[PDB]
RNA sequence: UGAGGUAGUAGGUUGUAUA
DNA sequence: TATACAACCTACTACCTC
């Protein structure tokens, strides 16, 4: 009550899977080498009902199909049935006059033009010759597809740890100050271009400091410290009810993140990195002369793209809702000589998209981590001198994630 | 260390009541759900366009193989897959002479050249539609190489005026080997992906001809799904902001309904990506009546999602028009918030389906990533996650995330594994793009065949 | 426009606090 | 009506295709 299909192993495979699953769907027990040597010879003799042979240029000379054909011919000469072998023509470069012996005298089915017509005529032939069947069970042709072809392609209960780019802030300055500094700061002076992070926010009581000593820029040194207001950076966050009529607790955090994003920008001006301008942010990259062999800790941060040189650059931005973090984003900045930037803005897009195609998870991870570690002064932190005595500290090690479902990596 | 939960991938229902995950793999084994007897085609292009189209339509009648049949499954052939007959002999042809094209594209203008070409093609199509006996289901506009170098949206809107399905096919797509250019290499070689092009074209043609490729099965009965997208019609006089919607509710039993909810409701302001009370009331009433006409009952929950926040001025109107015990939930789906998760060991990215729950109202869904079945990445470099927030209403975050994956699994325009955002938003954006270029269309059709 | 994705370049609105 | 700043919103172009 079986059906035997013979085919080449490396070629003429997809047709065999399609045909086998289609015939299983309608209720025809098929015995193919894909689904699962003496067993083959026993199934051709004592079990099979119709022996189908696939004809192709790749086939027609393979040893295994020829041996199976010979056994099938011997069984046919005993079973007294002239329709035991039904060739299927699934090629278009092999003539009908080049078919090997023992099958050359049998009319084929010509799956060449279209597979649906071949399947329809095959089913009509089976119905005409009274091949046994069971009611269509379309579930089984899905079950075997999942079991055999999708065995190794699933989700395993495997544990991995994921890195991130959210570098957290270990410690904050203790006090946020609200200095008055009336008539000692001209109404025309920009609060920017000043050595320390400051902004004129809130109804006077301006020049948000985090530290004193804006001297040699605004020489008045005639301030009564009593009028200055001081808040706690612990209640300014965590909704510690720092919300007052002076400033509510929502504006205060939006006010601190500004100081963080200014402190980063003014700290990077003191390192060995230069700057690049983007649409809405700044990017920092290392020159060619710095760093030995262009590699910091065995990770390369500058190389060559034909006549150009490529540099790795990062940006940053504060955030305070989940935890105080510093979101770092990666960039590639292209130059010409290695120290002189390219003033195109039209070829740098076409070079970024060219270079980023060979870079995957590993390269991005190592270059980002190496660039972050290059800036750090302390072993486990990087120093933002917001003040002459206080500072903001960001961790060298980004936040880590972990999961419980995963996959087996390809070889 | 923070733990990421996993959302099991949804399953789509093919013919015979069987489930699968990859449409390319489920259509071959089982096939589409409905029976359309055949697709009678129609071509509007040059005679060489007709030759190219007939050559391609004869080529796709037999199996086509990709380079990698695990990442990109092979194509059995149109009749083997869909059980239909889309032949290269029952083809209605309406010719466009090269003289007309040269006359209409020689110098003219830009907005005049595009308008003239659209008038020519639409005149041919509409004339063939109204005064002729032969029936054409899908019209295939074979666009020469010199025409595509704005036209597509105009064509689709001015045909939307008469509700005629259409499909634009440039000659470079179907004859990529001939258009060599460069120094001897094709501008876009399809040699390794020739089994994906056939899949996508065939599924688009089948859907646009009244066919139903697949359907969703794992979604909550009763609840609706509206997706609002705002487009800037401000390019013309009287700057405004048009809003478009799309509904995905389930039939009274064993069915899926996926249409549009249009009639775009404008906003006179400049940066106000929001809606007025009356327009919000009209939109909700129209959607609710659309659901009730089919299911003969009112919904149990309305699931509104968009790319923007919902203010308290529209939600009050929404609650004012909602009857009985129909709850409402507002969800906002941002796309490019900067959080990238790497893998500590390996050169392959994070698996798709991982969700990082920040708060009970926020989460980080991962739609792009590494698919074990395809053994490849759905994106390039390190994938970016979408951000899901339950803005207004009360609901569980995990149910919302499951629904987002379910919506992601419903792209009919292309035959792929999945997308990176719910398909309702994308189709609403397509509808808005089509309607912006039009000129005051009243009561547009609600079917995606005319737009997509 | 067979499709999907990744980036860059431009703008705009709100919310304070100033003019 | 205008300078500076965080937080969101859109709309184009241009290059890759695993
Ligand atoms: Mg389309």
């Amino acid at each position: 009550n079986k059906i035997f299909i013979s085919h080449a192993t490396p070629e003429d495979d997809d047709f065999t899977r399609w045909l086998s699953l289609k015939l299983i769907g309608l209720g025809y027990e098929v015995w193919c080498d894909i689904l699962f040597w003496s067993t083959i010879e026993k199934e051709i003799r004592e079990n099979t009902c119709k022996f189908l042979i696939v004809s192709s240029t790749a086939g027609n000379k393979r040893e295994g199909v020829l041996k199976e054909l010979a056994v099938a011919t011997k069984v046919k000469k005993h079973l007294q049935d002239d329709m035991f072998i039904i060739p299927l023509a699934i090629d278009e470069n092999l003539s009908y006059d080049d078919i090997n012996i023992e099958i050359v005298r049998l009319n084929a089915i010509d799956f060449k033009k279209s597979w649906a017509k071949g399947l329809q005529d095959l089913l009509d032939a089976f119905e005409k010759q009274n091949v046994p069947k069971k009611p269509p069970d379309h579930s089984k042709s899905n079950l075997l597809y999942q079991q055999i072809f999708l065995h190794d392609k699933q989700a395993i209960e495997k544990e991995e740890t994921y890195d991130s780019n959210w570098f957290p802030i270990i410690s904050f300055p203790n006090e946020l100050r609200f200095h008055r500094y009336d008539w000692r700061l001209p109404k025309q002076f920009d609060v920017r271009t000043l050595a320390f992070p400051a902004i004129r926010y809130k109804e006077y009581l301006c020049t948000f400091a985090w530290e004193y000593d804006f001297i040699h820029q605004l020489p008045k040194t005639e301030t009564y410290n009593g009028q200055e207001s001081i808040r706690i950076s612990t209640s300014d966050i965590l909704s510690g009810r720092y919300d007052t009529d002076f400033i509510r607790n929502y504006e205060c955090q939006r006010l601190i993140v500004q100081l963080i994003n200014k402190a980063f920008e003014l700290r990077m001006k003191d390192k060995n990195v230069r700057e690049y301008q983007m649409s809405k942010t700044f990017a920092y990259w290392i020159e060619k002369g710095k760093l030995e062999k262009d590699k910091f800790e065995k990770i390369k941060l500058v190389g060559k793209q034909k006549n150009k040189y490529w540099h790795f650059g990062i940006s940053a931005a504060g955030k305070l809702y989940p935890s105080p973090v510093l979101m770092v984003s990666s960039h590639i900045i292209f130059t010409m000589d290695g120290i002189n930037l390219i003033k195109s803005k039209s070829i740098q897009h076409s070079s970024r998209r060219k270079q980023g195609k060979n870079w995957w998870n590993d390269k991005w991870r190592e270059k980002l981590l190496a660039f972050i570690r290059f800036l750090s002064d302390d072993q486990n932190a990087i120093y933002l001198n917001v003040g002459s005595e206080e500072k903001i500290l960001i961790s060298n090690k980004p936040l880590k994630f972990f999961g419980k479902m995963s996959y087996v990596t390809p070889s | 260390m923070k733990e990421l939960i996993y959302i099991e991938e949804p399953s789509i229902l093919f013919a015979h009541g069987q489930k699968c995950t990859d449409p390319r793999d489920g259509l071959a084994l089982f096939g589409p759900l409905n029976q359309i007897y055949g697709i009678k085609s129609g071509v509007v292009g040059t005679q060489k366009g007709l030759q190219i189209f007939k050559s391609y339509l004869d080529k796709i009648q037999k199996p086509i193989y990709n380079h990698n049949n695990i990442t990109r499954p092979m194509f059995p052939g149109f009749e083997a897959v869909f059980g239909c007959k889309w032949e290269s002999q029952n083809i209605v042809f309406k010719e466009i002479t090269d003289e007309e094209i040269r006359r209409y594209l020689f110098n003219a203008s830009t907005h005049k050249r595009t308008y003239d070409l659209v008038t020519l093609f639409n005149d041919k199509i509409i004339t063939a539609n109204k005064n002729d006996e032969e029936r054409v289901d899908v019209w295939f506009v074979i666009v020469p190489e010199e025409i595509y170098k704005q036209f597509h949206d105009q064509l689709k809107a001015r045909l939307l005026e008469h509700t005629i399905p259409t499909q634009i096919l440039r000659e470079s797509t179907l004859a990529w080997r001939d258009f060599k250019n460069t120094f001897g290499a094709p501008i876009r070689d399809f040699s390794k992906i020739e089994g994906h092009l056939a899949w996508t074209i065939s599924t688009a043609a089948y859907y646009k001809a009244g066919g139903k490729p697949w359907k969703l099965g794992d979604i909550r009965p009763g609840v609706c799904y509206l997706g609002l997208v705002y487009k800037k019609i401000e390019k013309s006089k009287n700057p405004q902001n048009a809003c478009c919607a799309a509904q995905m509710f389930l039939d009274n039993g064993d069915g899926t309904v996926f249409k549009g909810e249009v009639g775009p409701w404008y906003n006179p302001e400049k940066g106000e990506y929001h809606l007025k009370p009356k327009e919000a009331k009209a939109l909700l009433t129209q959607a609710l009546e659309s659901y009730k006409e089919q299911n003969k009952s009112y919904p149990k929950e309305v699931f509104i999602h968009a790319r923007t926040r919902f203010n308290d001025e529209e939600w009050n109107a929404f609650n004012e028009v909602t009857p009985k015990n129909t709850n409402l939930v507002g969800v906002t789906i941002t796309k490019s918030k900067p959080l990238k998760l790497y893998k500590t060991e390996g050169a392959f990215p994070i698996m798709r389906g991982n969700a990082y729950i920040v708060d009970e109202k926020k989460a980080f869904l991962w739609t792009l990533g590494f698919v074990p079945k395809l053994q490849s990445t759905l994106s390039m470099e390190v994938p970016n996650p979408i951000f899901i927030e339950i803005n207004k209403g009360e609901a569980e975050i995990q149910q919302v995330l499951k629904d987002i994956l379910a919506l992601t699994k419903l792209n009919y325009n292309a035959c792929i594994y999945a997308d990176g955002e719910p398909v309702t938003l994308r189709f609403a954006n397509k509808i808005g793009e089509i309607l912006t270029a039009s000129t005051e269309i009243k009561t547009p059709p609600l079917a995606f065949k005319y737009y997509i």
